[PDB]
């Protein structure tokens, strides 16, 4: 495969093309997150990487808008990039007119960003994948990858060690759909606990949904709900 | 060393790289378009997300549409074919600013044929991969179905399928003459063809990873998606079928 | 566009219990010739959306392609009938328009109401929606009812009723006088007749020929048009 | 991948050189030789042609030295076509500064002026250099008789007598042999056609595979001679007198 | 490679095409310059072919402005066209501020441009390192030497090109800070010639001052170098 | 994405340009022969094979009123040059109101043709041109190579066999001759490296009055 | 990597000329044109070129076609890559509409290979962009009233023919049209016999016999100067005459 | 040679950005230590020769009027940075008549890095290394960005050759609690220990950014000469 991995407008005899393919391998060693939601709230939490014992934690979930956040996992740069280009998307929709953007027509444009970046060879796939979570009429968690491609989900996570958060959430997603916001906040917490201790410092966590706007949890709110984790 | 490039002849006259899109699309989730009596059916079966618990139901959708009555859908990567649906979108949004009437179906198929077309020619850009499904039905011409590959090259169907196990689909497909079958009858048949050539698809996931649409007279000859009140007997019936 | 050549008349719209009634005589006038008097000025944007004009007979062309269009791409991106664009989001599209175009110095001599109704909780229209195809009547609260005018310099504002041109005078006065919440359909009808009599009677350019269209709970209708009794 | 076809000609090698500038002086090394040299009545230039066939036209056709300007003439080595390009850019630049100025261009800064040109493409872009070496005579008033020698890099140097093209250094070494600084036109044409004579190993110059021009000023008015067969034969003649 | 980045970070770390006007500058013609009270001496090797080279045509020693001048070791073209740059930029500043170019913005230019130019698409860098000797707009003298990288720093006293290490050695236990002109040129030519042969034909030396920069005649070089034969024997 | 494909070897050589000039020697001969009132320009092809319409692949092609030319090489090459010089010809009587002298055509079409030696993401021209004239300075006979490079000539071949025929010339042309006799001299040259016998319709001739090209019958009558 | 890119090899070949030519001789399709006294006639084979994708059962047929309007009046058959074929036809139309525009009259079928030739060329000479595999016939009425037939191939060759091939066979087709025109040697009976004889052309060079149903003919002449396909049941009466003796 | 500068490795990094890392380890060490009372930035001047106006060559520069920063890596570069971070602020301070956040400035500078990569110009990273430190509304703090783009919040950090002892030292004898004078005695100590020399004047830069004025301050040989005495 040295022959075709060389540039990113190549297809493999595979029919693979193995530099979006090395894009979205970046996003696995970025720190783990997690995303779900009931009824009426989504939950983001996340670990936040610490580099050495001097250092601060570096931010992991950023407020897009009012009702819309996001978690990056991959090259942090890309994700400002397309952090950037979202809340202005969002603003300028609330600019021309007088409402809220679209979620999915949101998510579709950010998806048209990461494709186009595939297309020619002076450019290259972002190296990040995003987790957006938003109320927009009930909540809902999209993700979008290097490829162009974007989904929606129940329930998501990804990053470093995601798999026991993915297992977690595969044995309680029935739950999640009645529990009431502590009890996801809970759910959420511990999913992110299985990919691992948590601590103030190394846990981000959000909340958005009915009545709600995009808040991340303080810090003496998550140190209550982190005992009651423990 | 000749298949490096998609801007490149090999010495026997192939152009490798849109023959390996055509093994990416052949790998990709499977769709089909079927001409039936009073409409024409579209059917996108996304086997390849039976791994994926936690996506949302009926979330994944290939299946599009054009003026509200005209399907498009697709088989091959996700970004690349809304880049070409956005393409078909502008040229109908421009055929009619110009002239006031909608796009006929064969010349936005030819446009949109030109535009992946073009992307086979220069060493810089990546060619499209993606097969591209394209079709409407009305009550005085019946139904036009067209199926646009990565190469550029458009074919007219009365049914076609793209995607994983596309052979054994048209062969179950051929196995009867659909322009005498309604649609309702032919959504029991193509859950029965699904069942039987799809090895990843079963009872469980049928109702979750298969998009359904229709162009017929029911729908006034208009773009819709399927009930679940239409969908689950044709299912069930499959399955005792089956 | 220097200036208008071929001009529409007053339109007036009001609310009523069950909805929008807007009306407009069918003519369009080539200065002081009534060249035209079968004229449709009163277009159709969706099924809970209409656009009247007075002015220029090209200008609003130009812009109900627009809004046509519009309407078209919305419906390509739509997956639930809450994902419409609501009478708001198309006056403040068409303010924008205005307003980027007196910018430009090159405006559309026009004065244009866009009405309709904002919510989707009263009908399933918009589930399955029909373009090349056409119970009671349910009583509609007026907050869930959008009229809103724009002029030709951006000038754009929302009210109870709106008018256009001479109507600004002559029906004007009468609706500030008459108009009541909750009308039944044949009240609006009443005052709407009594003040196309008068601009009848007082206004040049204008025609005894009127079209009625209403935007209930049903869509848009578009009545037969009429001579105006006595 | 474009890139993989892209020589990088403007890419320095570790040593700190220019490949494609050294290749070009090597086609220059091996074009045939001219010679320039400064006399106290005015400036020579000659050259050896290549004889390609008997039936050129050889009646007022000269492929080494050419006129720039009615003060300015130069004689090219290396390939002929690139040697054109610039032959006509120095005739525009030479214009231009008589349309900027209203008075003629000092011989340095045309020089200046076309080995920017010649630097420009080994410092940007991707372009090959071009392949020429320039021995640029002149006059002007500020500085009187002038001869230059330009080369591929855009370096350029200024000289009283020099050679290049092949057998360069056999000329040069004649000419430092035999030149001198107050010398007549005749001694300055003799010497050239010895120095032609030496470099080409032959015994005695042949008139049919010489150029020779020159250029002086008299009468405050700069005159330029391209001497024909005739003359030259003349001035053969003379020389094995000597 | 209309824009193609030619300068790359190589996998150690470098960037190669530096190192390699790196070297595109060793092999250059030595120069040197020594810095005084309130004017400075600027020594640059030169070599030419006897009795058919014009010596006059080849300048190493430039004027760039009213106040500054430059010494330069490297490609000949590219110390060209950098000058034609930093003397359009000199008058260029003098239009925008109504006051000659200090030194040290102009240092600053030139160090701009050589490190543009290893981070652009599509452009060689320059093959050429400087010594740049002006006065600043406090009136103090300084000289300034620049490298390909775009890495400058003011020098009390300093040498380029060939052999620059061996001259740096001798400046460095012969310089003594404040000097009368002629020591001046002595020292600047004795370093010189440590490594360039000792003749008056292979050197030119000017003194800048502040009113202009002067050429030294070169029946004085003759008299040094024949200081500087006796010196050695 | 702009670069030469064109560069210069270790020896110095510009292997691309030595590759076209290959291709020229391999392609069909032409000739050109210049005499003192007059100039011609001579090419050959394969006979027809009883199909091809023969006034739809002529060679030599009419430039200006006094100006013609043929080519050896590839013939798309040459449409595209032809329809350049055609252009620049008509550029000139736009700007001075007069025919194109053939000595500025050449060098337009010469450096044109350079061109596509250096600038980026193109290969040479593959062929080799004769242009023919007369103007008020006399008659010319021009060649020019896929290098850019031209040369006056005096008489020329420029394709198969050109050294071959290139000496025949020699031993037979003088600077004094009749048209008539540079016509019979440019078919026996043609007919003597033809593969078999050379008849009427392997020949093309035009002639410089303004550029005549000489007709089936013509070229018979002088095949007698 | 010369024979990657439409640069010269050490021998002065294009291979990638000849690998697009290559391509074209792969579709194993037959278009002959051959042209009457005030006639021209164009016969394609009416099947899908050979490709990845194969002939599925359910494919219409009738929408198969190698043959094209460019104007109202001049036509052609087009031969290789299907997405190539279609891109010249649209190109053909544009330089066609152009002309018309700008020169107020109708372009001929010579000036129109032209144009596209040097189209073409452009293509063989720029690096950056690939050859259309793709091989054409076209035809018209010139303004003097005789057909016009012309034929072009991937490397940029216009030429004028009274018949032509192209397929997978020549120098056998060439000899075959040459038979039967020279054994030809009223405008119904001229239209009639070029039809005839380009049908006859076909069936020999195929070496099949031919069904009507997958064969389409097209032909312009003096009579009805528009390019226009005849139907099924005329070219099945024409194939009924064959074998008639 | 043969990996555009937009190649991705297998492992989902960039080439370019990789090897550019490795340009910042190479320089003379700085060290930053951010204090309730303020940030200082401390640095070695490893001057060549004595011939060098040693003042020239500045290893501790300012980005504004209350911000500060010390470079490693490419110097060259390392200066088209800070110009550009210069320029940026007083940018933002024309535009909003206020002094610009410590993090604005570092991710504006970040942003200029990889600017290479062309997602929405220069063609290579950068391949600096540099400690910002500056005081704010909320206070002093000190950052370090890389070529990589990330940008991080540091109590304390170093740069440069000796960047591991100066961290391990800085992590060992830095607390949250110690007083400005206290963290003028860490940075100097930490920098004697890693240094090759005897720590005189005109041998380390330093320099301060108080919550007091919210001024850069540039030391002078007394105060060098002041902490050097204090020094144990």
């Amino acid at each position: 495969r040295n022959l075709y991995d060389t540039d990113n407008i190549i297809y493999s005899p595979e029919g693979r093309l193995y530099q979006v393919e090395y894009a979205s391998e970046a996003i696995k060693q970025g720190t783990c997150a997690v995303a779900i939601k009931s009824k009426d709230y989504v939950v983001v939490s996340g670990l936040k990487k610490c580099i050495s014992k001097l250092s601060f934690p570096q931010e992991k979930i950023f407020k897009i808008d009012d009702y819309i956040g996001i978690s990056m996992s991959g090259i942090t740069s890309d994700a400002k990039v397309l952090t950037k280009f979202m809340q202005n998307e969002c603003l300028s929709h609330k600019f021309l007119y007088n409402e809220n953007i679209n979620i999915e027509s949101l998510v579709r444009s950010v998806a048209d960003k990461y494709q186009k970046n595939t297309q020619k060879s002076s450019k290259r796939a972002f190296g990040v994948g995003l987790m957006i979570a938003a109320y927009h009429n009930e909540p809902c968690i999209f993700e979008t990858r290097p490829n162009g491609s974007y989904f929606e989900y129940d329930a998501l996570s990804f990053g470093a060690r995601s798999h026991a958060s993915k297992t977690y959430l595969e044995k309680n997603l029935h739950l999640f759909e009645e529990c009431s916001l502590e009890e996801l906040i809970l759910h959420c917490l511990k999913a992110l606990k299985c990919s691992l201790e948590l601590t103030i410092s190394n846990t981000a966590l959000a909340v958005v949904g009915k009545n709600h706007p995009w808040q991340e949890i303080s810090s003496l709110q998550l140190e209550e709900y982190l005992s009651k984790v423990k | 060393g000749y298949d490096l490039s998609v801007s490149t002849f090999s010495p026997d006259g192939r152009l490798y790289q849109v023959e390996y899109i055509y093994k990416s699309i052949n790998n990709n989730n499977t769709a089909l378009c079927l001409e039936c009596k009073d409409g024409i059916i579209c059917c996108c079966i996304n086997s390849n997300m039976d791994k994926n618990k936690m996506i949302k139901k009926n979330s994944y959708n290939r299946i599009y549409h054009v003026n509200n009555n005209i399907i498009i859908t697709y088989s091959g990567f996700d970004g690349d074919a809304r880049n070409i649906i956005d393409r078909a979108r502008s040229e109908a949004n421009t055929y009619y600013y110009n002239f006031h009437t909608n796009i006929p179906l064969h010349i936005l198929v030819n446009r949109i044929s030109l535009y992946i077309h073009a992307y086979t020619l220069y060493w810089h850009m990546r060619p499209f991969a993606a097969s591209i499904i394209i079709s409407s039905f009305n009550e005085k011409d019946k139904g036009d179905i067209y199926c646009i590959e990565p190469n550029g090259a458009c074919y007219k169907y009365s049914g076609i399928v793209i995607g994983k196990n596309k052979e054994m689909f048209k062969t179950e497909i051929e196995k009867k003459d659909y322009k005498d079958i309604n649609v309702r009858d032919a959504i029991e048949d193509i859950y029965k063809f699904i069942l039987t050539s799809d090895d990843h698809m079963n009872k469980n996931n049928l109702q979750n990873l298969v998009n359904f649409s229709w162009i017929c007279k029911e729908s006034s000859y208009e773009f819709q998606n399927i009930h679940e009140e239409i969908l689950t007997p044709a299912l069930n019936k499959a399955v005792e079928y089956i | 566009t220097l200036g208008p050549v071929v001009t529409g008349t007053s339109v007036i719209a009001i609310k009523y219990k069950h909805g929008i009634m807007i009306a407009a005589d069918r003519k369009a006038s080539y200065g002081s010739y009534a060249k035209f008097q079968n004229v449709e000025r009163i277009f159709k944007i969706n099924n809970k959306t209409v656009m009247g004009f007075s002015g220029e007979l090209a200008d609003a062309q130009y812009l109900h392609e627009l809004l046509t269009r519009k309407n078209i791409n919305n419906l390509s991106e739509k997956k639930r009938k809450e994902d419409m664009y609501t009478p708001q989001h198309y006056h403040s599209y068409v303010s924008r328009v205005f307003y980027v175009r007196k910018n430009r110095i090159d405006p559309l001599f026009n004065n244009i109401i866009i009405a309709g109704i904002n919510s989707q909780k009263y009908d399933n229209n918009d589930d399955n929606v029909l373009l090349y195809t056409n119970e009671e009547y349910k009583e509609i609260h007026k907050d869930d009812l959008y009229i809103g005018f724009v002029d030709m310099h951006g000038t754009n504002f929302c009210d109870d009723y709106i008018t256009t041109g001479y109507a600004r005078y002559f029906a004007l006065t009468l609706l500030r006088d008459h108009y009541k919440d909750n009308m039944t359909e044949e009240e609006a009808r009443i005052l709407i007749n009594e003040c196309l009599r008068i601009l009848y009677f007082r206004d040049a350019t204008s025609s005894n020929f009127i079209q009625i269209v209403k935007v209930t709970s049903k869509g848009v209708e578009y009545e037969e048009p009429y001579i105006l009794p006595c | 991948m474009a890139r993989r076809y892209d020589s990088r000609t403007t890419t320095f090698s570790p040593e700190g050189r220019l490949y494609q500038v050294e290749y070009a002086l090597e086609a220059i090394n091996n074009a045939s030789i001219t010679i320039g040299l400064i006399t106290k009545d005015g400036v020579i230039l000659g050259a050896d042609k290549v004889f390609i066939s008997k039936l050129i036209d050889k009646a007022n056709n000269y492929e080494k030295i050419y006129k720039i300007d009615k003060h300015i003439f130069c004689g090219v080595a290396g390939l002929n076509a690139d040697a054109n390009i610039l032959i006509n850019q120095s005739r525009l630049y030479a214009q231009r500064y008589l349309y900027n100025y209203n008075e003629v261009q000092p011989v340095s800064q045309l020089v200046v002026q076309i080995c920017d040109i010649k630097q420009s493409y080994t410092q940007y872009g991707g372009l090959r250099p071009y392949g020429v070496s320039f021995l640029i005579g002149g006059y002007d008033t500020k500085d009187g008789y002038q001869l230059y020698h330009t080369d591929p890099s855009g370096n350029y140097s200024g000289w009283f007598a020099t050679a290049i093209g092949t057998n360069n250094l056999t000329a040069s070494s004649v000419l430092k042999q035999e030149w001198k600084n107050d010398m007549t036109l005749e001694e300055g044409l003799l010497l050239a056609l010895k120095t032609l004579a030496k470099s080409t190993d032959t015994e005695i110059p042949k008139s049919e595979k010489i150029e020779l021009a020159y250029l002086t000023n008299k009468d405050g008015e700069v005159y330029q001679k391209y001497l024909t067969e005739k003359e030259i034969e003349e001035l053969i003649k003379l020389y094995t007198q000597k | 490679s209309y824009d193609r980045a030619i300068t790359v970070f190589s996998p150690d770390g470098h960037l190669l095409q530096v190192e390699h006007a790196l070297e595109a500058v060793k092999k250059g013609g030595c120069a040197v310059a020594i810095k005084s009270s309130n004017f400075a001496v600027l020594a640059v090797e030169k070599k030419n072919i006897p009795k058919l080279q014009n010596p006059k045509t080849t300048e190493k020693l430039i004027k760039l402005d009213e106040h500054n001048c430059l010494a330069f070791a490297g490609l000949n073209a590219d110390a060209r066209v950098l000058v034609n740059k930093t003397r359009l930029e000199c008058q260029r500043y003098y239009l925008n501020m109504d006051e000659p170019a200090p030194v040290d913005y102009i240092a600053k230019y030139v160090a701009k441009v050589q490190q543009k130019f290893t981070h652009r698409g599509g452009v060689r860098p320059f093959g050429i390192a400087t010594l740049i000797a002006g006065f600043k707009n406090n009136k103090e003298i300084c000289i300034y030497q620049t490298e390909p990288s775009g890495i400058y720093a003011a020098w009390k006293a300093q040498a380029i090109g060939k052999n620059a290490k061996i001259v740096q050695e001798f400046l460095e236990k012969n310089y003594q800070e404040n000097m009368e002109q002629k020591d001046c040129i002595f020292l600047a030519l004795k370093a010189i010639f440590e490594v360039v042969e000792l003749s008056s034909k292979n050197v030119e030396v000017a003194l800048l001052t502040e009113k202009d920069l002067t050429f030294i005649e070169e029946q004085e070089i003759n008299s040094m170098v024949e200081l500087i034969d006796q010196e050695r024997t | 994405y702009s670069f030469s494909l064109t560069t210069f070897s270790p020896t110095g050589k510009l292997v691309q340009i030595e590759y076209a000039l290959n291709r020229v020697s391999s392609s069909s001969p032409a000739l050109g022969i210049r005499a003192k009132n007059g100039v011609i320009i001579a090419t050959e092809k394969k006979s027809p094979n009883e199909l091809i319409e023969e006034n739809s692949i002529f060679k030599i092609q009419q430039i200006s009123e006094h100006i013609g030319i043929v080519y050896a090489g590839m013939p798309g090459d040459f449409r595209v040059l032809l329809k350049r010089a055609r252009k620049e010809a008509i550029r000139y009587s736009l700007q001075y109101g007069s025919e194109i002298l053939v000595k500025e055509l050449v060098k337009i079409i010469a450096s044109i043709v350079q061109e596509f030696t250096q600038t980026g993401g193109v290969r040479p021209f593959g062929l080799s041109l004769l242009i023919c004239g007369v103007d008020v300075y006399g008659y010319h006979l021009y060649q020019i190579d896929p290098s850019g490079c031209y040369f006056n000539w005096m008489a020329t071949c420029v394709g198969k066999d050109y050294q071959n025929n290139m000496s025949f010339l020699e031993k037979r042309y003088n600077k004094d001759i009749e048209i008539e006799d540079a016509i019979h001299t440019a078919i026996l040259t043609l007919k003597e490296s033809y593969e078999g016998v050379l008849n009427e319709k392997n020949i093309e001739i035009g002639v410089a009055k303004p550029f005549k090209i000489l007709t089936q019958n013509e070229i018979k009558d002088y095949l007698i | 990597y010369d024979r990657h890119l439409t640069i010269f090899s050490p021998d002065g070949n294009l291979y990638q000329i000849e690998y697009a030519i290559k391509a074209v001789k792969n579709t194993n399709i037959t278009s002959v044109g051959v042209k009457g006294e005030n006639c021209a006639v164009i016969i394609s084979q009416k099947k899908m070129a050979t490709q990845y994708i194969s002939q599925d059962k359910l494919l219409d047929y009738n929408n198969i076609t190698n043959i094209y309007n460019i104007t109202d009046e001049i036509g052609c058959s087009m031969v290789g890559m299907p997405g190539d074929c279609l891109s010249m036809v649209y190109k053909a139309r544009s330089e066609a509409s152009e002309f018309l525009y700008s020169n107020g009259y109708n372009v001929n079928a010579e000036t129109l290979c032209r144009n596209i030739c040097d189209k073409i060329q452009v293509y063989t000479q720029h690096a950056y962009m690939r050859l259309h595999a793709c091989s054409g016939m076209i035809i018209g009425i010139d303004e003097n009233n005789k057909p016009e037939l012309f034929k072009f191939d991937p490397s940029g060759f216009c030429a004028g023919y009274r018949a032509c091939v192209i397929g997978n066979k020549e120098q056998e087709s060439i000899s075959v049209l040459e038979r039967l025109l020279e054994k030809r040697k009223t405008i119904d009976e001229d239209i009639r016999n070029t039809t005839i004889l380009a049908i006859e052309a076909l069936q020999t060079i195929l070496a099949f016999d031919l069904k009507a149903s997958e064969i389409e003919v097209a032909i312009v002449s003096t009579k009805n100067r528009n390019f226009t396909q005849i139907s099924e049941k005329e070219i099945d009466n024409y194939l009924t005459y064959i074998a008639e003796r | 040679y043969d990996r555009g500068v937009n190649t991705f490795s297998p492992e989902g990094r960039l080439f370019q950005v990789e090897y550019a890392l490795g340009a910042i380890k190479l320089g003379s060490t700085a060290v930053g230590i951010c204090v309730n009372d303020g940030v200082i930035l401390a640095s070695e001047r490893r001057i060549s020769s004595t011939l060098i106006e040693k003042d020239s060559v500045e290893k501790l520069l300012s980005i504004d009027d209350h911000i500060g920063c010390a470079m490693s890596g490419l110097m060259a570069d390392a200066r088209t940075l800070i110009d550009y971070a210069r320029v940026e602020c007083n940018h933002y301070k024309f535009i909003y008549n206020e002094n610009i956040n410590i993090k604005s400035c570092v991710e504006l500078i970040s942003e200029l890095a990889l600017d290479f990569s062309n997602l929405s110009i220069m063609s290579r990273p950068f391949g600096v290394a540099l400690l910002i430190g500056g005081v704010d509304k909320n206070g002093p703090c000190l950052w370090y960005t890389e070529p990589s783009g990330t940008n991080t919040r540091f109590s304390a950090a170093s740069i440069g050759s000796a960047q591991e002892g100066a961290e391990l030292l800085l992590q060992e004898n830095y607390k949250k609690d110690m007083t400005f004078e206290q963290a003028e005695i860490l940075a100097l100590t930490v920098l004697r220990q890693v240094m090759e020399d005897k720590l005189s004047t005109s041998n380390v830069e330093i320099c301060a950014i108080k919550k007091s004025d919210q001024t850069f301050y540039k030391y002078n040989t007394d105060d060098i000469s002041r902490i050097i005495d204090v020094l144990p």
